[PDB]
């Protein structure tokens, strides 16, 4: 019944908008005003300590 | 948009194989209405008379081509251009165009067909149910059916003077249940009559006319059918009568000669003895209705019958009032009867039908919308009964689509009304006391 | 859904692409079944006839939905999803973090 | 296109300067209906109660913001999505949502305003007159107006115990002529009071409240005004009374004490003495109707009054029945009064108002559609009176537009009806004899 | 705009007082169609069966609530969304949704009601007459009616084994004249039976069931009625028979036992003797039609009867073919009969009805659209007969609105067609030589 | 679709029981407008005169059948065919058709009724509020009401020469608050007069006429009512006067003889003494408005009064200007008054009313839209006051629908405008310094 | 039919060759209104300021792409939904959306273009002359030039 049509849908959860004061400016986490995060996303940096 | 563009009549057949007419009304926007006229009487002292051809080479003189031509060549030109929602104006214009008290010039059938067709076309234009258009927003009461089940008098050859015996399922919760009860009692009576070797083929109204021993035999067989179906007489289903005493009434001897239908050994009763006989029947059987218990001219007898029995049994005047407003007003003033049988073709228009119904209601009387011997597939009288909230209908037995069409229309009305639909049963007899 | 209605263009597309003539039927677990077994299950009560079928698919990325309108007290038309709403947004959550080595 | 899309409510003022509410209904296609509520009573054991804010800082505690919020927040979300022509369903839904026998949760004013607004929006959608939508195609009878002329009791400082005196121009040929006769008698009485030194300022209902020497002086002055206008008392214009005997009835001693409003020397009457005094007034003056002749809880005295005077004089139960179905049924069964005063805000729903009207009609009673002391520019009760063909209305005197609006609406209705309109006059008192 | 948005079934009554159902189809633009189902058979190996409740408490196990729920819950979800003019697609979807050869899961009554309601709603949407929508632009032929006038067999206690006797007014110029001739012959027969002392009450199909001495007596009385109306037997009016020979067929001995209905002394006839008897009846009387002259399983007897009488007498297979395409194809291949009786509820769908009519017509057979014992006010079979240009109908006698409605619809169709309307009469029997 | 199709006038009563007319305008698409004319005066040298019949046998010579006949038989034939939005064209065509400067041939009432009906039909056709159609998009200012709370002069038997005393709640934040304050002050004064023993029954405009000792006593009682309601005189609520100084001005000796109303002990004042009296009243009490403080023909007295008090109080010319742009031009030129009372029926059309309002605005004068003694349920003057952003209205007291209807319409307009709505209050007196 | 569905601004030229912007407003039934803004001053103590690009490469710093983007991306979403005849409500909503007394955030030119376009579209929807829509029925005086 829950048919997968074409490549499917995008999973977009809702969590409060947060802005990071990165040393380049002010980077908002999302580009939409309806507070739509891409659920399951993260970033990483890997070093060789 | 609602201006009447076309009025057209044609000649069709009624339920008895006799000709009647039907009228179709078309407006500018395409709203359509069709009204079919029941077969009435071409003779009458103060009742609206229908127009018959009188050509003995066509339908035995019962053709309706003259009234069809009256609609097509006289009424149509007068009515085309009117607003379809001007029912009172159209009916008044047709009455003035006829110019006679009994509607004899144009024919009561022609005028009634145009009235019904105009009302149905106006309901079609407004996209409302016909009963909503006719009776306004507050139309909820499904009439209590008074179903004819056994015929006597001139409708049968059995020794019974009374013309109709009927079952009134006034103890049912809804109209659907009342119809199911009536159908089951009808089939139980059919089984009982088959067991007794009596005839089962139905009459004009769909009821039986068996060879009974007398009135008491027929009433007792009806009670047996009620109990075989599984219902209590006097609590769930009651009995009504249509004596039609004008048929066996000696005008000059002032007696009710039962010998015309019950053999030479019958009882020739005066008006007083007829009152005691009806009181005996009411005290013996669960009889809640008596129709035409006295002659149409026995005004003193009607007053005495209303004094004796008017508080416990409904007394209906069919030929007593012949849906005439003058007769109904006189009967109200003289305290004769407490119910009037409403026949739309005996008066001529829907406006005067509703006027008679409201005059009867305002005086405490009950209006019973009634069928005729020759009916059609048209079921406007069910919409009339619901629209006026009359609470009672007399539309025949449970055996021919001339009668079953009205019951089907009442089922449709009840389904449409839904939770606001009301069936009152014994409460519909507001002319009675307790 | 009261703030929106089915758009007329999508309704026309569904109409003469004839998607309603190619319905698919499902059981209580949402598995595709023939119309005969769907009717059998609905009659025996093992399937809910309301939420157990689909109207194929409308081709062409059309918007399924348009805004629904209503009347204001002035007698003017207005979209149902616009208005006084509320008033609570703060400004943001500035989380500093001026040390993250951002990759180019 | 007929789906109710918007239900707005706001607080407005009534004719007394006290707050009330009004409700506007918009359907999908833009059909619009506005219903205003007359001011009623927030207290009462067996009448629908209206919701007041109770904030003594605003309007002396008489504001209607709570019921306006009930319409805007509670009722609107339930009603939106209904069909505007489903008046019975909407009314039943509002009654169920209130969940109280006296409609005390949402308020009777809120429910009545939504009912009137829905009915008017449905009439606007169908492009039909409001009386045509409410009563169907057979709406023709222009009501006979019993219009207030003189006040007493608690409405005046005069030594008169009877609350209201009314003129009924039942001898008029049309409603237009009846209104003209009423206006001319009103102005003639104004001139007579001016030439006698009495004050001609009007009260809440538009009638004068001068100081007299008693009831007999008031009726004599009204008869003198009727003759001075050029009309015959007892043939052209009749006198009606509204005693409001509940105001000067002592329940402990079971006596009607006129000493409350007529001074120390007034006579104290029992039930039999009160009936004798009403009978002498009827036999002395052309009095055709008496309203609240006995106390609202004096069922035996009401029955005796109907036994004596109920054949020739109309007896209207205002506080006796309080437009309650149960009280009307009990009075019909007990033969108490022969008329009911119908106030639409005493129940709070058009469906129940029409149900009460038909129940009173079926028993031979007359229904008198009545105004309230705090009225609005809404003139729906005129369309209610015409739609039901009640034949009697009571909408105050010939001064403040809160009364004149209903008379103007009846003039409009008569003009639209044209040749169909009927003014029965004395014939609308069908509850009497001959 | 033509997309079906609502399918709703409700349980109504039929012409015999037994439950059936009716379906209503509403499309997007407001086009409305109503289809009522004649009562058929719930049992049968090779014909479509109807769905009955079987609950003995309600209607003696004949309720149709199960099939109403099948329409409202199963068929409604599938059909809502289709184009209303997709009659074949909707019908094939319903057949696939049922899945059984006999349509026993959903019920043949349910499927047929939805089929008729969809066809009528499509005709209403297109604003065209139903026969024009069903049969195309070339709809001109008015069927020659076979009017049942005398009943025997199982429908009468007389010693007659033939179930029905019919009059065929094939000598009329138009259908209107044919209907007038049938009604006048009906009334002449009624007068003859009244003079003879025989019973005149009508049965299920509107005809009489008198107590004749035999088949010859009934045919002679029919001829006397024809001549009393002023018409010539064998030129103006012919005689048809419905033997229903399966009822008095002794299958074990392969013999036709007339002793079942015609008394103990009745003759016993084999297949050859039965052919000889039918041929003798054809020679003695103006018989143009014989229906079910042999048993539904006597294929060799049917072949011999068609070889002997098929060139001059119409032989109709009612129980022989059961509106079955397979049985009709087998009969066409084996030269059994030259006509088929078409009952829409015996097949369950308009598409399959028209397929059977087309198959019969392409083989030189005539298709006779027929009625059932329990009919309704639905007159769709008249539109089916005119739409297919079948040229023959069998819709009962001239005495009940379940039969008169079809004749009235045929009169309306003839009036609509005007000059285009055709009545072949004897030329509608194209299966017969010359 | 906007072309005027029907113009129909009928005779209806007003708030005083005196006849007037109402005009209904119907356009081609069905847009409807109704205009009801307030009762003015049929005399006056430079005032537009209404047309009365003079038939002393009908309504005492105050019937409006002649104006109704003028609309139906003269105006309608000229106006039908116009575009409904051509308000200026229709008004100028009616003015030219009448042909007289005072609109005496057709009656100013007929012209005004047609103008209002056309304007409202044009607002209905455009589906815009009436104030939006009349005044454009920038209509936001709710007028500051001067509620007539106490009467005098020729409207009372007390020894007060000043005709009206009014309360001006100029300090309220919104119009809703101002109306609530006015109603509460009205009820507080009602209670004060009841406990003092004076009269309570309302007058022509809803105000009281008690038995005061003089002007100072009445103003002090009004201040006591303002303080008892809980508001601050001179900061929240102010006093206004309507002296009607032309009633007690004797042109023979050029004096203002107060002895006409205030008894033999009153003071006879010259123009300088009258200005001194008005100035001392302004100093004593928080009086912001003085209307008709000088005789309508005392131009030097008016100029001296404007020189003395025109900087701090508002001097309104009611009988001075007579809604006549000629007299306004003269007054603006000679610096006589600082406001004009605008009575729409004193000029005859909406176009000339708006021309007078714009001429008053261009001179720094304020325009006060006013009621009449005989008002109706029509509430167009509220839409005129809002549409012109006049900022002031004089529509009566807080106790009769003829007055409450305009306040209710203003409440509706404020609710509709929402946050855009503005109530300037003291800032609406832009003709005064500080 | 009367509800604003599209608000689109574009950059055009004025009578002096300097840039300005125009706004097109489309309602549901197809009513159309176009408003052009006269070139004013972007500096002032207590006057509404227009919003210029300041990019000296394009048009000498007098470009109007900023105001066009403000209409297309800020004003249009806020205004779509309103009735086109709700001129006062639309103007008050734009004033509140800007938030500054001098209309310097969105730009006075952008707000004026939307205001004029909405008024013209409302006059087009009602099928009335623009002066009739703006001033009511009593508009008759031709100005002295
Ligand atoms: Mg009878
Ligand atoms: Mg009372
Ligand atoms: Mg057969
Ligand atoms: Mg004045």
């Amino acid at each position: 019944k829950t048919k997968m049509v074409k490549k499917g849908v995008l999973k977009l959860t809702k969590a409060p908008l947060k802005i990071v004061k990165i040393p380049s400016g002010n980077h908002s986490l999302i580009k939409n005003h309806e507070s739509f995060y891409e659920m399951g996303k993260a970033n990483f940096m890997i070093k060789e300590i | 948009m609602s201006i009447i563009t076309d009025v057209y009549a044609r000649e069709v057949l009624d339920s008895r194989g006799n000709p009647t007419l039907e009228v179709e009304v078309y407006t500018e926007s395409g709203a359509f209405g069709r009204g079919m006229v029941p077969s009435g009487a071409s003779t009458g002292e103060h009742e609206a008379v229908e127009l018959r051809d009188g050509d003995k080479a066509r339908y035995g003189g019962l053709g309706t081509q003259k009234a069809v031509d009256n609609v097509n060549n006289v009424i149509a030109e007068h009515i085309i251009g009117f607003d379809v929602r001007d029912q009172q104006g159209i009916d008044r214009a047709m009455i003035a165009l006829d110019g006679t008290p009994n509607k004899g010039k144009l024919g009561a059938n022609a005028i009634l067909g145009v009235s019904i067709a105009v009302a149905r076309a106006a309901a079609d234009y407004l996209e409302v149910p016909l009963y909503s258009y006719l009776g306004g927003f507050n139309t909820k009461v499904l009439p209590t059916p008074m179903m004819n089940i056994i015929n006597g008098g001139s409708h049968s050859d059995a020794p019974i003077a009374f013309q109709e015996f009927m079952i009134v399922p006034a103890g049912a919760p809804t109209f659907k249940e009342a119809l199911r009860w009536g159908a089951e009692i009808f089939h139980a009576l059919k089984k009982i009559l088959k067991e007794r070797g009596l005839e089962t083929a139905v009459g004009d109204e769909g009821g039986f006319a068996p060879r009974f021993n007398g009135t008491e035999d027929g009433v007792e067989t009806i009670i047996k059918a009620i109990e075989a179906a599984g219902y209590v007489p006097g609590k769930d289903v009651f009995i009504g009568l249509d004596c039609a005493s004008s048929e066996f009434y000696d005008a000059e001897h002032k007696v009710y000669g039962y010998t015309k239908f019950e053999g030479e050994g019958a009882a020739v009763r005066t008006a007083a003895e007829q009152i005691d006989y009806l009181e005996e029947l009411v005290n013996k059987y669960p009889i809640i209705t008596i129709e035409d218990g006295m002659d149409e001219n026995d005004w003193d007898g009607w007053k005495a019958l209303t004094e004796r029995l008017g508080g416990k049994v409904q007394l209906v005047g069919d030929d007593f009032f012949v849906t005439n407003t003058a007769y109904l007003e006189k009967g109200i003033a003289e305290h004769a009867a407490n119910s009037i049988l409403i026949k739309v073709n005996q008066i001529g228009t829907l406006t005067e039908t509703f006027d008679a119904i409201e005059m009867a209601k305002e005086a405490g009387y009950t209006a019973v919308v009634s069928h005729r011997s020759g009916e059609t597939e048209d079921s406007t009288i069910a919409d009339i009964a619901v629209a006026t909230n009359a609470g009672q209908i007399k539309t025949g037995s449970l055996s021919r689509t001339d009668r079953i069409a009205k019951y089907n229309q009442l089922l449709r009305i009840e389904d449409q009304l839904g939770e606001v639909a009301e069936y009152r049963g014994l409460k519909s007899f507001y002319n009675l006391k307790k | 859904m009261k703030n929106f209605k089915i758009s007329s263009t999508y309704r026309a597309a569904r109409k003469q692409q004839k998607t309603a003539n190619r319905k698919s039927f499902y059981n209580d677990e949402g598995y595709m079944i023939s119309p005969s077994e769907w009717a059998d299950g609905v009659i025996k009560g093992l399937i809910n006839p309301k939420n157990s079928w689909s109207n194929d698919h409308v081709k062409g990325y059309l918007p399924r939905v348009s805004p629904r309108s209503h009347w204001t007290k002035n007698g003017y038309r207005e979209y149902l999803g616009i208005g006084k709403s509320r008033d609570i947004p703060e400004k943001e959550p500035e989380v500093i973090e001026m040390m993250d080595l951002e990759l180019v």
